[PDB]
């Protein structure tokens, strides 16, 4: 069936904040995205620069 | 005359009463001579730990297959004697059991439902028998790929948790499935402060709470270990996944994000969102002129088969968002189209969009709660979920509260920046890559 | 024949006879259930015991 | 009990067709979609007959005999 | 001919894209002042008086 | 409580009909006998093209205004259709039943018909065919349909794939101004006042006031039609004549097609008292369903039975299925299951008339053919006045009868109407 298709862990992947799967996300995800984007940032006005 | 809000004050109120055991009777009385009494447990699939994931619909299969006090067919005969619907449901949090009848017959209905309550004789022969016709259902089950796009991102929004398992759970746990695990799960799940009986139509509430106190006192009271089972809540996975066979000719695809839940009330703007715009499919007859800009795009470009946009909602969870059929050649410009609705909705809501949502949401509202069923339904739901009945006036209250500024808030709030569910099934090339899927859930303009 | 569990909504809805009340097919028996192969299954493993605090004795 | 499409119980919606041309709140079940079929090939027209002379010879009289050539096109006769 | 772009809705759209418009133009006029040196701005903020 | 249901003959023929349910939403329709049994060789699909042109340019009203106005309000604009009978029904907030009204009557008495409107529309008939032919019960019935009737009710509902491309405007022009007259009008609403009704019914529709073009007169012919395609499973549908709508011999073959089966009642139920199944059931062991079909029209009604069953085993389900029958009409039947028919029979009726939707089709249906509403108690009560005789009589009218048998499927094993 449709029903066997199951996702494997991706525990060997995924960040720190969400390994849990008994924690809700929304808590530290703006963190997770405010880290990306901060990267992305910095990188952006060195190119500038 | 009346006015709307008038009109619905002058809806009848919902009666709710407690028993010793922990039992909910609630009832809606109205003038009809017929009746739904049905009977809603707060016993899903999410209450499952990954070895009996099958067990509440196999529960549901056998429950109408005879009991200790009636022996077999004779049970379906009783209910074929009064000419009366014998329907049930199971969900991945609720199960229902419920009897459409006339009200004549109102009390042994009740009796005949507190025995499909509580002594369901499951009998080894109906073991294989509903066995075999799970398998039946699940592969004929495989054919329709809505259902398949729905277990699909079910599966990949709330990976690990108890929440991305099926209703009717795996293949192998329906060939390995005891009687014993189906003992365990009755005796666990089906007891008395977890249920509503809930009856809508030609009631008496006295005379209900008679016939409760008589039949269903002392359905379980105990939890057999002192140990009470609780829900853990369920981690939403932004993910992707994609089931390639182009031998299909149209292609499903479900975008969603993670929902408030159910006690939160921007759930009633959200809905207004969804009454922004709303669904499509092509037997429709409004041509370039209708109200959804989707659905115009859709239509003058020859874009999707249908679409449709949902809100699902858990205890404190929830997925929500838009499921599309359509030919491959059109996939990537409806998800385009698609998600600049959304952030539209997140930028640039204007008023007298909120007013068609508003009056969409009103209709939708009223329109569903017209006979017996879906008024106990609401009542059973109500009061597994929320905890009561809310009624119409206070959802034409909480209506009246949304303007164009609190629904781009709430919007920019659960759709703006945030990493969707995405479920493909069918001829998926042309379904865009996550990372452009993301990319198009904001605005580089804002 | 008159009201199924369905349409993404939470709800029961217009339903037939055949869709309804007889949600099995038809078929004499059930086909095959095919099973799904992978390159590595990966570990699945959780960690819930964290710490305690630190003081004398 | 008048209201014939509402008397026969299971086959309600298949002796009534019901369309819309508004949309409705409340969302349809089964949605439903045409999928992408095969279209006939194209022909090109035949001879009308609206005259008695051109009829004559047109009615069937023999049974019906196929022919498939391979550098011959393939022909019928009645 | 733009007698067309008057009503209310027109004008809630345009009262909605007044902040990021702004924004928008803040953000011009500091990468216009950044990249030219102007001496008329940044001898008025108080880190960059180094240089002039 | 509500207030009563109320009935007004007007002098042009029309009748209204309105219930004050005080509801939150109200619901107002008409109901115009203007079907497909009024349609003659040369206008074949025009009533299906006319359901589709629902939303097409009225005078005072556009497409782009009545969509627009309609969907701004929330309320909802649709039509069904029976082989006899039309409605078009709208629905929505009380404080919009004024515009509702106002789009519903210029829809349905005065549309303008362009020619480019309806060469739009007529590829949304075929994909509407196309849908509704994605089903295998509604073939078979447009095909029993199609044998059972030599005229006026062999016209299918959706169009043939010959006329697609061929009705115009003008035909739908002459169909409207035949059979949308003031004198087989049902204006009925629920939630609306009959000063509001009876006030717009005066003000707009003066316009046609003849009894229109009728005299159809449909006549039985028999016979059977095969239908080889392959599928696994094999549908059959083997009807009789029977009496018309309005008549004692009608309750008698609801009271016999519920004895005999008339649909399931348990979800995933085994049917067991059903008489046809319970033959079936214990002369075979495979996957399958029998149920009774009775569609009673005006004129003439059709009654038999509908079995889905395998291909190789099609001959014994349908063979078991008509030797039941046959044993019923012989007299072999108790009365303990006449009883039991009879309460199916009354609690179908009354939850058919639940919904508000279902009730106000009852209501244009009883105020179309009888001009007046007959409560659900005496509906009730002439369904007790029904003896057991009238069943068995009904059983052997349908036995001793000339035969309409179509069939889909592997039709291999499918036994022809000479060998049951």
């Amino acid at each position: 069936s449709h029903t066997d298709v199951k996702v494997p862990d991706f525990s060997d992947y995924r960040r720190a904040e969400v390994l849990d799967s008994t924690k809700s996300s929304k808590e530290s995800s703006e963190a997770r995205k405010g880290f990306s984007y901060l990267v992305t940032a910095t990188t952006t006005v060195g190119v500038a620069y | 005359t009346a006015t709307f809000a008038q009109a619905l004050q002058s809806v009848p109120e919902t009666q709710v009463s407690i028993l010793d055991n922990g039992l909910r009777v609630a009832s809606e009385q109205s003038s009809h001579a017929t009746c739904t009494v049905g009977v809603w447990i707060d016993a899903g699939s999410r209450y499952e730990t990954e070895k009996n994931n099958g067990a509440g619909y196999f529960l549901e299969h056998l429950a109408f297959k005879g009991t200790k006090n009636r022996p077999g067919n004779a049970l379906e005969k009783e209910v074929e004697s009064i000419g009366a619907h014998l329907n049930a449901y199971s969900t991945r949090e609720h199960t229902a059991y419920l009897i459409k009848a006339l009200s004549k017959d109102l009390p042994k209905v009740v009796e005949l439902l507190a025995d499909i309550v509580q002594n369901s004789s499951l009998e080894d022969s109906q073991i294989e028998k509903e066995r075999d016709v799970i398998l039946r259902e699940m592969q004929e089950n495989d054919a329709s790929m809505q259902n398949v796009v729905f277990d699909y991102l079910h599966a990949t929004a709330f990976q690990g948790t108890p929440l991305a398992q099926a209703v009717e759970g795996p293949s192998e746990n329906v060939r390995r499935l005891s009687r014993t695990d189906l003992t365990d799960y009755l005796n666990r799940h089906y007891k008395a402060p977890r249920m509503v009986l809930a009856a809508a139509g030609g009631v008496e509430h006295q005379q209900l709470l008679d016939l409760a106190q008589k039949h269903l006192s002392s359905v379980s009271r105990v939890y057999e270990e002192d140990a009470v089972p609780g829900l853990t809540p369920c981690r939403f996975t932004g993910s992707e996944i994609r089931h390639r066979d182009d031998a299909l000719p149209l292609a499903h695809v479900a975008i969603a994000v993670e929902g408030p839940g159910w006690a939160n009330p921007d759930n009633v703007t959200l809905q207004v969102a969804n009454a922004i715009i709303g669904h499509y499919d092509c037997t429709y007859g409004g041509g370039v002129h209708l109200s959804s800009p989707l659905a115009s795009v859709a239509v003058a470009n020859k874009l999707c088969q249908s679409f449709q946009t949902f809100n699902i909602s858990y205890s404190d969870t929830g997925l929500l968002g838009a499921h599309f059929v359509c030919d491959a050649m059109s996939i990537d410009d409806m998800v385009f189209f698609l998600q600049g609705q959304w952030m539209r909705l997140c930028t640039s809501a204007t008023e007298s969009e909120v007013t068609r949502g508003k009056n969409i949401l009103r209709n939708a509202l009223v329109s569903h709660l017209d006979g017996t069923t879906p008024v106990c339904e609401d009542i059973g739901r109500s009061l597994l979920t929320y905890g009561r009945r809310i009624p119409l006036a206070e959802w034409e209250s909480r209506i009246q509260e949304v303007d164009a500024q609190m629904l781009r808030d709430i919007c920019s709030k659960y759709f703006y920046d945030q990493c969707p569910a995405v479920a493909g099934y069918g001829p998926i090339e042309q379904l865009p890559d996550y990372n452009r899927i993301r990319s198009g859930m904001f605005w580089l303009r804002f | 024949m008159y009201y199924k569990f369905s349409s993404f909504t939470q709800k029961l809805a217009g339903a037939w006879a055949s869709e309804a009340y007889t949600p099995q097919g038809l078929k004499p028996v059930s086909t095959e259930a095919p099973p799904i192969i992978f390159a590595t299954p990966t570990k699945l493993t959780s960690s819930v015991t964290a710490y305690d605090y630190s003081g004398k004795n | 009990m008048l209201s014939v499409a509402a008397r026969s119980g299971p086959f309600a919606p298949v002796l009534s067709a019901t369309s819309r041309g508004v949309a409705g709140a409340l969302r349809p079940l089964l949605q439903g979609a045409v999928p992408a079929a095969s279209e006939p090939p194209v022909l090109d027209v035949k001879r009308p007959f609206l005259c008695r002379e051109s009829l004559s010879g047109q009615a069937a009289a023999r049974p019906l005999v196929a022919t498939v050539g391979l550098n011959v096109p393939a022909s019928v006769r009645f | 001919m733009l007698s067309r772009f008057l009503g209310p809705r027109y004008r809630e759209l345009a009262r909605n894209w007044i902040p990021t418009a702004g924004m928008w133009g803040t953000v011009g006029a500091v990468g216009l002042v950044w990249a030219t040196d102007w001496r008329l701005i940044l001898d008025w903020v108080p880190y960059i008086n180094g240089k002039f | 409580q509500p207030q009563d249901l109320e009935f007004t003959k007007l002098p042009n023929g029309l009748v209204i009909a309105s219930l004050e349910n005080y509801a939150p939403l109200s619901r107002i329709g008409l109901f115009v006998k203007a079907g497909s049994r009024y349609e003659d060789s040369n206008n074949l699909g025009t009533s299906h093209l006319l359901r589709l042109a629902s939303s097409l340019t009225t005078k005072g009203a556009s497409s782009f205004k009545i969509t627009r106005g309609i969907e701004a309000v929330g309320g909802k604009l649709s039509v069904t259709a029976t082989r006899e009978n039309m409605a078009y029904t709208v629905e929505g907030i009380r404080s919009d039943i004024e515009i509702l009204m106002e789009f519903l009557l210029n829809v349905t008495t005065a549309p303008e018909f362009r020619r480019w409107e309806v060469a739009a529309l007529r590829s949304q008939l075929k994909i509407d065919k196309a849908v509704a032919f994605q089903n295998s019960q509604t073939r078979i019935i447009e095909n029993l349909h199609d044998v059972a009737y030599k005229n006026a009710l062999a016209n299918p509902l959706y169009c043939p794939d010959y006329r697609m491309g061929k009705i115009t405007s003008e035909e739908l022009h002459y169909f409207v101004q035949n059979h949308f007259t003031s004198a087989r009008m049902a204006l009925v609403g629920l939630g609306v006042s009959h000063s509001v009704l009876k006030q717009v019914a005066e003000q707009f529709l003066n316009m046609r006031g003849g009894l229109g073009l009728a005299g159809a007169k449909a006549k039985y012919r028999g016979g059977e039609i095969r239908e080889q395609n392959g599928d696994n499973l094999v549908h059959a549908a083997i009807v009789a004549e029977s009496a018309a709508i309005g008549n004692a011999e009608a309750n008698a073959f609801s009271v016999l097609q519920h004895l005999l089966g008339a649909g399931p009642h348990i979800k995933r139920g085994n049917n067991t008292t059903s008489l046809l199944s319970q033959s079936v059931a214990k002369g075979s062991h495979q996957p399958f369903d029998v149920s009774a079909f009775n569609a009673s029209y005006s004129d003439s009604g059709l009654f038999g039975i509908y079995t889905i069953s395998q291909a190789a085993a099609a001959g014994e389900v349908i063979n078991a299925a008509y030797n039941q029958v046959k044993a019923v009409a012989q007299g072999n039947l108790s009365s303990a299951d006449v009883q039991a028919a009879k309460n199916k029979l009354k609690a179908g009726y009354l939850m058919s008339v639940e919904t508000s939707e279902g009730f106000l089709s009852e209501i244009g249906s009883q105020a179309l053919a009888a001009g007046s509403y007959m409560p659900p108690s005496t509906v009730l009560q002439q369904i007790d006045s029904v003896a057991d005789a009238d069943v068995v009589k009904a059983a052997k009218k349908f036995v001793s009868g000339k035969k309409s048998m179509a069939a889909s499927g592997n039709l291999g094993h499918t036994p022809f109407l000479d060998e049951l």
